[PDB]
């Protein structure tokens, strides 16, 4: 499972649904506190779809449980997250990861 | 058929090939000589330190450094090198309008003399900052292949040597008695042996082919130009009468192994005289010489003309 | 890092060089490679382009824009990347793009960043950035250099770049330009290679002006020449003139033609020419301003003079002692004087194209770049697998066989030729075997690439080998592709390349395969299969259009008894046995199915297939009828010795011995065993032309004989096949097929010769049946039919009623 | 037994003959026609002989007498000076009619697509018999006495170490006389020296020569097969762990220098196998045999250097690395410390030549960069 803990405050009563594009501002890291994603430094934030499967579904989950404007970090596990795949050269084969996300601007 | 009923973009391609062979190719540039006085001007080179003299060589003596140092370093085989047959063409143009002379009217001889400085002088240019040793090391490093890059080196030595001055063929003959090597021997060996003769076979073959409607020098005797460019170059070393150079071909002293290049020249005639009475024996019976046998036969004779004279100049002195 | 001022020199060049590896090297790499060739479209935007800058300040002429600041219509393909994000999905697959960098605002940074490392030399101070001038300088030069080599910049950052490197030079109608201040050995390198794409930039503005030019001028001359036709043919009156003048200027092909029209240049060719004064003087006028251009014709006023200039002022200051630096300098210095040279030996690589095909030519392009990229790289299954694709993709594109002058051009038989040289040098018999194909469908394109393509003829051969020729495609087959109906190139042939060959045919007779023993096949010493390749590429070399080539055939004899061991097993030696204990062994060993085994090989098919296509290339190695009533005596002697090497009863009895011929059992259809370890009439029809060829056909006695024993069998399966069931099954076809290529043309040919038969009636008779049914059979091409119709009309003519 | 051979073998170092006349004062003068001489293998050191078993033979110094290993010049097969180069002879052993010739063309030999040419020595001869004389540089006459006389030394230190290898020493010495392992450290410091890179300070064209010199000794020295014979020593000695157990099976005055010897040893095949692609690419099968000693305590550096010399130069190798080559490589960087070479031999293996080993690549990405550490 995906487990959500909020650090700020948000606007809610706004959860995206299925079919609606969402830019978001994240953060992810190792169980280690690696960090190894940071939107911040690109400078722009990361765009998703609901419902096309494109991003790991722990992360869509996640995103789809929270509301407008809210901080939330997010700790998936690697059922829900690539696992024994992984990354070459960026995540080991058994992890679990932790991403701060701050959605915004619902569209 | 017609050029009207063709599409623009073909017509525009075959515009670009026919303008190129006709106006552009047919022109008329000399820049050898300019560009050869501008890179041996010394600049300041000899007054803003005067220490050593040529403690920064003129640009001139730097670039046939830099070729001297490409053939010196060790490799496999020698590579085709477009910079170094553009620049070697660069300095025989330059050193060779003397010699080119860039019914008639009376001449003194004393107007031979001055462009017969010209001439010295020209050379000198080139000879006084090495090029006498990078003919040979590119000779050496040839390896007994031919190429445009051996050919480019015939060229360059033979305009340098033209006339037989005493001044680059004693620098020759120090540079070879001091290193004291065989692969420039072995080279100039190899490459006599791969010269072509008349080959009647391959000339049938061409016959057959251009009446049969689908015409080239190059089924029969080939690479007549560098055959006749390496007996030149033979030709002017051994030019005026130098013992030490006539005695340093037969023999090679020093050196652990020796080459007879005065059997290599009698062996390649020999065989040119056999591909000549061969093609004697096939023509006898025709009533009619045809132009391409008489072209060929021209070619021939030419060569063996060439042949002869470098040998009479290896004992024309006693 | 970049911005970071104190950071030391070895970290501050490691980050720049991070930075350019793995956000530009590789689309600079692919552009660099698709930057040698101008493909300029035919387009308003080309024809806009001019030669010199228009007079705007009035009365102005013969002066030079700023190099590399332009308009630039050739066809570069554009750049793709890939936004770098890791919490998609993970999921042959596609390739991956690099990753992305926001360009607009890393140029900008670039751009400001040098102009502060300019400034910063110019004002001398005790610590430089990076702890010395040249860790100040080379990162920054070498980003720039990187930057506008990929197009990045645009003409205002240009501008900017120009005034940094020399303010007084390419000013636009105090501060010290990066030229006069000294700089050490690297800073001189990199700003040699900075000049070497401006000097670029030059040649290509020079070469897109003159295919500008072009196309302004070809519709005038088109349109010229449509008038004087149209003049021309009306006139009627002086017939000998305006035949003279037709002969002259049209009933030409169009290159002759259009040499013809613009062979003026001289003030005698300008009176022979027909081209009116003003058509004239344009091409005269433009010659010019392009050789004031080129500067064929002390402050300096252009790239050229500022450059030999730097040079030569750089190499008397100091002694250079950088070969590559040197190199550098002196490869720079000789463009300058040598540019005219220059733009001669680029225009090779020029071409023009419609504005309706950029699309696919793009599309082309962005292909090649692929193949040309996965050369750097060692080869693995998924480049092969992306060269397939890469490969499929050219074949289908329409540009492909539209522009083989285009194809020749850009030179891709080279580089598919060098990846299967690397994939050889078997491993990826996919991607052999497609490159060869690709290569037999390049030379079946036209003659001019066929002949392209035979200039490697005899490295292809050394390249080849055993299993490289039993694959599918090989490069044996690429040679054939490129020797096979060309009489010019089998005459160009070399009989060093024929001795290869026969070398080949030599080594694969004196031991088994490599393969089939290992499979488990039995040992026979030698390969049958191994030679059927060779045996084939022979006989194209020897046979083109219907005839063969003397000296060839001649040639290849003379290699053949020369080393007998090409022979096989068999007709070599005292210990050679015969056509008929050969055969007769094979169709054995085909009876019994545990030798044909360790079945695919088919090894008692192979033994008999390797006599047959020799017996073929004896045949088409035979002489001619012309020469042999000729009698020359190369011929006759020739004619001989292959009489000698082939008896002819062999060829009878192998001819007379029967096939298996499928019938319908229980089932309703019986076993149809063909190219399975079982004889064909191919064969037979082989040994046909070789009896056509020698040992002709001129006794009637004879004649009858070897008709009544030998094809009337034949004739006789065909007409019961003939029936819709047995037609149906494959080797019928088979057999029409030799029948309508061998046998019905003897007969035909031999015509005449039946004419007076003795006690021959009933036999002629039901020769007669055969062939009148076999005319009204069923299930067989229109021609085959014809040919049999012609038989009967043409052998009735010289029978007795 | 001697034969005909061909290729790269008229450079060997295996072809060439010492003459030696049975005389003693001004030996090195003159010779004279029919004059009774020895004749000398100058790599192996055996003399040419007769034996009532084999025509033409080479035996040892100790069986080397007149009855056997006398030679002489003749011509023209006549019973009844020499020409160093330009001149032909035939040769007669002393005290016997036969006469130096080859057998027969063997249609066998040819089958094997062998040059050989078993001389075998008759009276009755055949008429290739007269042969051509030609002297050799001192370079190559010092470089094979070289090679025989390490060839030998190394031989008897081999012959010492498997004395005692399989019983312990314990508290007596081996039987076995003690090796000289002075000597084998002298002629292991001797060899470095002989084998070594041209200075860069020095001009290019002597520099050039310098490295052409140094390329054709180590190609006649790896050729001679000295190599394989330092790789044996190597293996020798790495059968003992340390230099307690090198003692405890030799003694301690003898394990005093093992590790010496063995870093010696380490160094030499460096200096052999540096620079030259040949050598190098002779280590295709010995990639395990260099991977697996990486991680032994004593010689480190030296094992390492050989890793990234053969590394450098072969391609070939670098298809054959795998990942357990790989890990092993990495646990170098996990075990010994923060090291910059070791950094180096990775990027050897990712690109070579201009060509990218995409395997190299992932295996190493992947086995490094997820870690950070």
């Amino acid at each position: 499972g995906v487990e959500i803990e909020t650090i700020s405050p948000g606007d809610g009563r706004t959860f995206p649904k299925k079919g609606q594009t969402c830019v978001v501002h994240y953060t992810g890291m190792l169980q280690n506190g690696k960090k190894f994603d940071s939107s911040r430094d690109r400078n722009k934030p990361f765009k998703f779809r609901i419902g096309k499967q494109e991003v790991i579904k722990g992360f869509e989950e996640g995103a789809a449980q929270m509301s407008l404007g809210q901080r939330a970090k997010l700790t998936c596990t690697p059922d829900v997250a690539y696992g024994a795949t992984g990354h070459p050269g960026v995540i080991p084969p058994n992890a679990t990861l932790i991403f701060d996300v701050e959605l915004l601007n619902l569209e | 058929t017609p050029l009207y009923n063709l599409p623009t973009h073909r017509a525009c391609n075959m515009f670009l090939e026919s303008y190129k062979a006709a106006w552009i190719l047919t022109e008329d540039h000399s820049f050898e000589d300019r560009m050869i006085d501008d890179l041996s001007k010394a600049g300041e080179q000899e007054e803003e330190e005067e220490e050593v003299e040529e403690k920064k060589p003129d640009p001139l003596h730097q670039l046939v450094l830099h070729f001297s140092r490409t053939a010196l370093t060790e490799k496999s085989k020698l590579d085709e090198d477009y910079l170094y047959m553009a620049y070697a063409d660069i300095m025989a143009k330059s050193c060779h309008l003397e010699e080119g002379g860039e019914e008639e009217v009376e001449v003194s001889f004393e107007e031979k003399e001055m462009e017969k400085q010209r001439l010295l002088y020209q050379q000198s240019r080139l000879h006084t900052r090495g090029a006498a040793e990078m003919v040979l090391q590119m000779i050496s490093a040839c390896k007994g292949e031919t190429g445009a890059m051996v050919s480019s080196t015939l060229k360059l030595g033979i305009s340098i040597l033209n006339g037989g001055n005493a001044e680059v063929q004693q620098k020759m003959l120090d540079y070879l008695k001091d290193k004291k090597e065989v692969g420039f021997f072995q080279s100039i060996q190899a490459l006599m042996q791969t010269c072509s003769v008349l080959d009647l076979n391959a000339f049938e073959r061409q016959n057959k082919a251009e009446g049969l409607g689908m015409q080239n020098g190059e089924k029969v005797m080939a690479d007549d130009e560098f055959t006749q460019d390496l007996f030149r170059f033979l030709q002017l070393l051994c030019e005026g009468h130098n013992n030490d150079f006539q005695n340093y071909l037969r023999t090679q002293t020093g050196n652990t192994t020796t080459i007879n290049i005065i059997i290599c020249t009698v062996d390649y005639l020999l065989r040119l005289q056999e591909s000549i009475s061969d093609f004697y024996w096939y023509y006898s019976g025709k009533d009619v010489i045809e132009e391409q046998g008489k072209r060929n036969f021209s070619k021939a004779m030419s060569v063996a003309k060439q042949v002869f004279n470098s040998l009479t100049e290896y004992i024309q002195g006693p | 890092a970049l911005e970071d001022a104190h950071l030391p020199g070895p970290l501050r060049a490691g980050y720049y060089d991070l930075l350019i590896s793995i956000h530009l090297e590789s689309a600079c790499r692919s552009r660099r490679s698709m930057l040698s060739e101008y493909i300029v479209p035919l387009t308003p935007e080309t024809r806009a382009i001019t030669l010199f800058p228009p007079g705007r300040k009035g009365g102005n002429a013969r002066r030079h824009g700023l190099p590399g600041v332009g308009v630039t219509t050739s066809l570069r393909p554009p750049h793709h990347f890939s936004p770098p994000c890791f919490v998609a999905a993970l999921p042959e697959a596609p390739a991956r793009l690099s990753p992305a960098i926001p360009l607009e605002a890393l140029r900008d940074k670039a751009l400001r960043m040098l102009g502060e490392a300019v400034r910063d030399g110019g004002q001398h101070a005790r610590d430089p950035v990076g702890g010395s001038v040249e860790f100040q300088f080379v990162p920054v030069l070498k980003l720039v250099s990187t930057l506008l080599v990929m197009g990045i910049f645009g003409d205002e950052d240009v501008k900017q770049i120009l005034k940094m490197i020399e303010p007084e030079v390419f000013t636009e109608e105090l501060e010290e330009g990066l030229l006069q201040m000294k700089l050490p050995e690297s800073v001189k390198l990199q700003m040699c290679n900075l000049l070497e794409y401006f000097c670029d930039q030059e040649l290509q503005h020079r070469v897109e002006s003159l295919a500008a030019f072009a196309e302004r001028y070809v519709d005038k001359l088109q349109a010229n020449q449509r008038s004087r036709y149209a003049l021309l043919m009306r006139a009627f009156t002086m017939s000998a003139a305006e035949t003279a003048r037709r002969t002259r200027e049209f009933r030409s092909p169009p290159q002759e033609q259009i040499n013809m029209l613009l062979h003026f240049k001289d003030e005698a060719d300008e009176e022979d020419c027909p081209l009116p004064e003003d058509i004239r003087q344009d091409l005269q006028d433009f010659h010019q301003d392009l050789l004031a251009h080129c500067g064929i014709q002390k402050k300096p006023q252009s790239l050229q003079e500022l450059v030999s200039h730097m040079v030569v002022r750089w190499a008397q200051e100091d002694y250079v002692q950088s070969p590559e630096l040197v190199r550098a300098m002196f490869s720079l210095l000789h463009r300058q004087y040598d540019g005219l040279g220059e733009l001669l030996r680029a225009l090779p690589r020029a071409y023009t194209i419609s504005p309706s095909s950029v699309e696919d030519t793009m599309s082309l392009l962005e292909c090649l770049g692929q193949i040309r990229s996965l050369l750097i790289v060692q080869m693995g299954p998924q480049e092969e697998n992306l060269m397939i694709q890469s490969i499929g993709n050219i074949m289908n594109n329409k540009v492909f066989y539209q522009h083989p002058n285009l194809m020749r051009a850009l030179g891709m038989h080279e580089t598919v030729m060098e990846v299967m040289v690397n994939v050889l040098g078997i491993r990826f018999p996919k991607m052999v075997t497609s490159c060869c194909r690709f290569l037999c469908y390049f030379c079946r394109i036209s003659r001019q690439n066929q002949r392209s393509m035979f200039d490697h003829l005899s490295y292809l051969l050394e390249n080849s080998g055993i299993g490289l020729g039993m694959q599918g495609s090989t490069p044996l087959d690429v040679a054939a592709a490129s020797v096979i109906d060309n009489n010019e190139l089998a005459l160009a042939l070399q009989e060093q390349d024929l001795e290869k060959v026969v070398s080949y045919l030599a080594g694969c007779g004196l031991q088994s395969c490599p393969m089939l023993l290992a499979k488990g096949y039995p040992d026979i010493g030698w390969n049958p299969c191994g030679g059927e390749r060779y045996l084939d590429f022979l006989r194209f070399a020897v046979f083109v259009n219907g005839e063969s080539v003397e000296e060839n055939a001649n040639v290849v004899v003379r290699l053949l008894i020369r080393k007998p061991e090409c022979f096989g097993p068999a007709l070599r030696g005292e210990g050679g046995s015969g056509l008929l204990a050969a055969i007769e062994e094979a169709i054995r060993i085909s009876e019994d199915p545990a030798r044909d085994g360790p079945n695919r090989v088919h090894l008692g098919h192979a033994i008999m297939s390797f006599y047959a296509a020799l017996i073929d290339l004896l045949g088409r190695c035979a002489p001619e009828m012309h020469l042999i009533q000729a009698g020359k005596g190369e011929a006759l002697r020739i004619r001989a010795i292959l009489r000698s090497l082939v008896p002819l009863d062999d060829l009878v009895g192998i001819i007379s011995l029967p096939l298996q011929i499928p019938t319908l059992g229980k089932d309703g259809a019986l076993v149809q065993p063909k190219m399975s370890a079982s004889f064909v009439p191919d064969h037979k029809a082989s040994m046909v032309l070789f009896l056509d060829r020698v040992y002709g056909i001129e006794n009637q006695d004879f004649l009858l004989h070897v008709l009544d024993v030998g094809f009337l069998p034949d004739m006789r399966a065909a007409a019961s096949l003939d029936t819709a069931t047995f037609s149906t099954t494959e080797m019928a076809l088979a057999l029409n097929r030799y029948l309508c290529l061998a046998v019905l043309p003897l007969i035909t040919k031999c015509a005449p010769l039946f004419a007076g038969t003795e006690h021959r009636a009933i036999m002629v008779d039901s020769m007669l049946h055969t062939v009148y049914r076999l005319s009204r059979g069923r299930s067989l091409t229109k021609a085959q039919r014809d040919v049999i119709e012609d038989c009967l009309m043409a052998l009735c003519r010289y029978i007795r009623p | 037994l001697v034969y005909y051979e061909g290729g790269a073998v008229c450079t060997h170092a295996r072809s060439l003959w010492r003459l030696e006349p049975l005389r003693i004062s001004w030996s090195g003068s003159h010779l004279r026609w029919g004059q009774p001489l020895r004749i000398r293998h100058v790599t192996t050191g055996r003399y040419l002989a007769l034996t009532e078993d084999q025509g033409l033979v080479v035996v040892d110094a100790c069986k080397a007498h007149t009855k056997a290993t006398s030679f002489c010049f003749r011509v023209s097969k006549e019973k009844l000076e020499i020409k160093y180069g330009e001149s032909l002879c035939f040769v007669q052993h002393v005290a016997s009619g036969l006469w130096l010739t080859y057998a027969a063309p063997d249609p066998k030999a040819l089958r094997l697509g062998v040059l050989k040419k078993k001389a075998i020595l008759h009276q009755e001869g055949h008429m290739d018999d007269a042969l051509f004389l030609t002297r050799c540089q001192q370079e190559e006459s010092q470089a094979a006495r070289m090679i025989h006389s390490t060839a030998g030394l190394y031989n008897q230190f081999i012959k010492g170490l498997d004395s005692f290898s399989g019983k312990p020493r314990g508290s007596g010495p081996p039987a076995g006389p003690a090796l000289p392992i002075e000597a084998v450290i002298l002629s292991l410091q001797d060899l470095i020296g002989y084998f070594e890179p041209p200075s860069e300070e020095l001009q290019h064209e002597e520099k050039q020569s310098k490295l052409r010199s140094l390329r054709n000794r180590q190609s006649l020295f790896q050729e001679e097969g000295m190599l394989s014979l330092v790789l044996n020593c190597i293996d020798r000695l790495n059968v003992y762990t340390t230099a307690a157990h090198f003692a405890e099976y030799a003694g301690e005055e003898a394990a005093e220098s093992w590790k010496e010897i063995v870093n010696l040893l380490y160094e030499l095949l460096a200096s052999l196998i540096r620079g030259n692609r040949a050598n190098c690419a002779l280590f295709s099968t010995n990639l395990d045999w260099v991977v697996s000693k990486l991680d032994r305590l004593e010689a480190s550096s030296g094992i390492l250097e050989v890793l990234y010399c053969v590394l450098i130069e072969s391609p070939e190798v670098l298809n054959i690395i795998q990942e357990n080559h790989i890990k092993s490589i990495i646990s170098l960087l996990d075990k010994h410390g923060r090291n910059h070479k070791v950094l180096d031999v990775l990027c050897s293996l990712c690109v070579c030549n201009g060509v990218a080993v995409r395997s190299n690549q992932d295996l190493i990405t992947e086995n490094l960069l997820p870690g950070r550490e």
